[PDB]
RNA sequence: UCGCCCAUCAC
RNA sequence: UCGCCCAUCAC
């Protein structure tokens, strides 16, 4: 049982967050793994921050919801890192994924982060 | 000019000094080994190693008045305190190597400096434990014939009795070199060693006591029997 | 009922007979020190399953902690250490061990002693008290020190004392420089200050009120300023061994590779929250900051490790490595640090494990 | 300036004379908790603090190191007396290093003396 | 892992190590003080310094392949060009105190911070003066073994030859750095090699010729005897 | 624009 | 994170 998913989550916006990797692949910049995503919250680069649910252990990804939180960010989880690296182009993992410049998915970047802003109540 | 000789007890040597004066020593198990930065020499075939009784502290009890001498060559003996093996070196040169000897000591830094000895003294076994905990070292030896114990700790007549119910067999024998100061410094050194006499009589039959001085200083040795 | 030797674990009856043995299967030194300080390994686990099974019931044991894991295991068991089973045990060492048994236990022995050189001592508070007394003498001597050497230098630059009110950076320039005369902005600004105080010194660069310390004079005052360097150096070496004497409750990131460097990971980060917040391609160089600058500077050659460099898995691996293993070195420290300041719970022989499997691999690759 | 700077060299000498004394000290009550019988036994200050910077740890003490330090036979016939049988506690390695560091440290402050006694005398 | 052998070379060592290829390394003659913050081996009953070859160009010649070396255990030598001296530090090591070293600096300040550390490598003597005029130093210098010459100022072939009128004995050996672009920057550099090969000629023995490369450029150094 | 000796701080 | 140059001014 992972404790840094700090918000449950209807059936809904977690494959749109997936979607706007999958779109933003090709057309964006975008960082992966963990240790770019901590760079790309520490430089305040990202614009949304993606955390798999599937992480064991749970203490290499447990930092970033208060790292991200002090540099005001949005975040959102999704069900597995073997997905969300496949979406963020490579043939691993990543336990986590950071969106720098969304490209084709600057309105769904907008969508996401307003939406998850009304739940975090 | 040196010379050798035999004791009164098994395995135990005298040596003749440059002015024909005689000093206690043993028969090195490993020749060319220096053991405790000791005064070693050759004689007919055979290298001998001193017993110093300020350094390898039961020597002074073999001057001052030790009768009851229990170990044999082939033997079985418990050595609690062995340090860098300054006392415990003659029991090794004594008991050979069809005998054993099991050495326990709880400061690690004082046993590393043993390990390269005992790489040739193979008749020594180094244990790293505390004998007031005699249960972390229950799997590491058998029975025994003879106690030691040169830890010299506050309770260390328990340590004794306990490791005496663990270790030593029916009618075995048991010795301990005891620190008046590390019991109790602000009394009389001889009502530290009445506690002793009254704790060693709880448990076994008692057969020797004796004095150290001059050679330490608040300092006692004991023999005793397991029923 | 139970007890234990160098080749296995064997269990007996009140008049001395054998039920089960079972022998061990991994390098014996590790699986003895569980069961001599009373915990429990698989052996003995299935042995007294295997006794359930048969149907027995009057466990006793010899050491305390090992029939407290019993009972919480579930099975009602007792305490005593000269109890049958051990003196069987330990009385027929060629039942158990075989003819050749003292070598066995020699073999053995040696090894169980080479593990068991310890860490934590009882002692340990009253070196704290001593190095904090200590730190607190020795930040004074520095104080002292440069007091003199400011009214000493005060001779050649009085102005110097009322616009430079750090310490360490006033026997910096003495260690450097040290003459007034030789004095420019480029040696002003790897000296640490900013750019409304370097006007400053330079305004007065002919034209401060002080005499003339000689060539020969300055000479006293860089052998005492080096002292200080020293001096510094020693406050240094206490402020990281205050940290290695409160230690001995230990947390993951110390027992992961050593005292020292757990330490001075901290003291670089400035706390466990930020350690526990950087990513493994910043711990890999952590307190490399004179590298990281001179790269800065050029986009030259990279910074190759950090205040990890003093740990024998890269001071003692090829040159050719001491990168490649630095990164993931810095990871499974970045997981120790989150699990120190999150979790709390203790892994750090599971971290050494996961680490050794990394350089194990790095051992066979190369 | 040359009469002022020997005015702060001799200032200097009485402030570092002050704090080898502070410094030794702490030394002395510190190698106290691992070798409690030489603080009485070894009076003489730079003499402790030799004795400390070249032995580190207790079982360094050899007739060899005492008597190139240039200790009496009447003296070396006491200390290697008391090291078989103190009283001390036990500092490990790791920790007795730290306490030799502090004896290192000192004898560099009693170097930088000698400096500013030999800078006067020019 | 770190293994501690000796080289090709009277007084010289090596180490082998975690990447084991050779470095050249000298047993120190004051053990536990640093010079210029070098790599260290503490050994048994011995230390070990090692010389880094990017810091001076006669440990990159060492490793290169010069083969008549002449700096031996109890020689005497005489060297100019030694400033604070880290070339002078492993030449005491490796004659130790039965031999003596003369080292000679034209540079006023940077021969300063040598000073305090020839208080405990009393094996060096420190001088002040030119290289050029062997006169200015005449009466606290002696006859050698062996002089070396690493100024190498535009005179150097002056220096070294009239060094080696005053102070090399019959039989005595020389060596210098030649620093081709500081004595002729208008030729190739095999024209002023051949040059100082051809004036060295007239007066020593030449016995070996060395170019840096492929480790550094256009700097050879030559070995030389005196009949 | 380049050469060597040399301290100190660091990878 | 660090460096240079033109014009003008001063001892």
């Amino acid at each position: 049982k992972p404790s840094y998913v700090k918000f449950e989550v209807p059936k809904e916006l977690a494959e749109k967050a997936l979607q706007a990797v999958e779109i933003a692949r090709d057309t964006g910049k975008i960082r992966k793994g963990t240790n770019e995503t901590t760079k790309a919250v520490e430089r305040g680069q990202a614009k949304l921050v993606i955390i798999a649910e599937d992480v064991d252990p749970e203490e290499i990804v447990a930092h970033l919801p208060p790292l991200c939180e002090e540099k005001e960010i949005p975040y959102i989880y999704v069900p597995s890192k073997k997905e969300l690296g496949a979406a963020a182009g490579i043939e691993v993992a990543a336990a986590s994924v950071a969106i720098i410049e969304p490209g084709k998915a600057r309105d769904l970047v907008e969508e996401i982060a307003m939406k998850v802003k009304e739940l975090m109540k | 000019m040196v010379e050798v000789k035999k004791h009164k007890f098994p395995g135990v040597y005298v040596v003749i000094d440059d002015d024909g004066s005689e000093k206690i020593a043993t028969k090195n198990l490993v020749p060319g080994q220096r053991v405790y930065g000791e005064r070693v020499i050759k004689w007919e075939g055979e290298e001998y190693r001193i017993w110093n009784p300020h350094r390898s502290k039961l020597g002074a009890a073999i001057v001052n008045g030790l009768k009851n001498f229990p170990i044999k060559p082939g033997k079985s003996v418990l050595y609690l305190g062995i340090a860098s093996g300054t006392t415990a070196s003659h029991v090794s040169d004594i008991v050979g190597w069809e005998g054993k000897i099991y050495g326990i000591e709880f400061s690690p830094r004082v046993l590393r400096e043993l390990v390269p000895i005992v790489e040739e003294r193979r008749n020594i076994i180094p244990i790293l434990g505390d004998a007031t905990k005699p249960e972390e070292y229950r799997a590491l030896v058998t029975k025994v014939d003879v106690i030691f114990e040169d830890v010299a700790q506050p309770t260390q007549a328990k340590i004794l009795i306990d490791n005496a119910k663990a270790y030593l067999k029916r009618g075995g024998y048991g010795m301990i070199a005891v620190k008046s100061r590390s019991i109790d410094v602000t009394k009389e050194p001889e009502q530290v060693f009445k506690e002793v006499e009254r704790e060693l009589s709880e448990y076994f039959e008692v057969i020797e006591r004796l004095n150290l001085e001059p050679y330490e200083k608040d300092h006692a040795l004991f023999v005793v029997r397991k029923p | 009922f139970i007890s234990e030797n160098v080749r296995g674990i064997y269990a007996f009856d009140e008049n001395g007979n054998l039920i089960e043995k079972r022998y061990f299967t991994d390098k014996p030194e590790k699986v003895l020190d569980q069961l001599l300080k009373g915990e429990i390994t698989k052996d003995l686990e299935e042995l007294l399953n295997s006794l359930k099974e048969k149907g027995y019931d009057e466990f006793v044991f010899e050491h305390p902690e090992l029939s407290r894991r019993a009972k919480e295991l579930g099975f009602s068991a007792t305490t005593e250490f000269p109890n049958i089973a051990g003196e069987r045990l330990r009385s027929n060492p060629e039942e158990f061990l075989g003819e050749n048994w003292f070598e066995e236990y020699y073999k053995v022995g040696v090894a169980l002693t080479r593990m068991r050189i310890q860490e934590q001592s009882g002692a340990r508070d009253k070196m704290v008290i001593q190095a904090i007394e200590a730190l607190d003498d020795v930040d004074k001597v520095i104080n002292l020190l440069v007091a003199r050497l400011r009214e000493w230098y005060s001779l050649h630059f009085p102005e110097l004392d009322e616009l430079l009110p750090k310490h360490p950076q006033y026997v910096a320039f003495v260690k450097t420089v040290g003459h007034r005369d030789n004095i420019n902005e480029e040696v002003l600004r790897e000296l640490g200050l900013s750019e409304e105080k370097i006007k400053k010194i330079l305004e007065a660069k002919e034209k401060t009120m002080g005499a003339w310390m000689d060539q020969t004079d300055i000479e006293v005052v860089r052998q005492l300023a080096e002292e200080i360097d020293r001096l510094y150096q020693l406050r240094k070496k206490l402020e990281d061994y205050i940290d290695r004497a409160m230690d001995d409750v230990a947390p993951n990131l110390k027992a992961l590779v050593g005292a020292k460097l757990a330490a001075r990971l901290i003291s670089l980060a400035g706390g466990l929250r930020e350690l526990a917040m950087m990513p493994s391609s910043t711990i890999q160089v952590l307190g490399a900051e004179k590298a990281l600058f001179r790269h800065l500077r050029t986009g030259a050659k990279p910074p190759k490790h950090g205040v990890i460099y003093q740990y024998p898995a890269i001071n003692r691996s090829p040159w050719w490595q001491r990168g490649k293993i630095a990164r993931a070195l810095a990871g499974k420290l970045a997981i120790a640090a989150r699990v120190d300041y999150f979790s709390g719970e203790y892994i750090a022989e599971e971290l050494k494990k996961e680490l050794e499997a990394r350089i194990r691999e790095i051992k066979e690759k190369y």
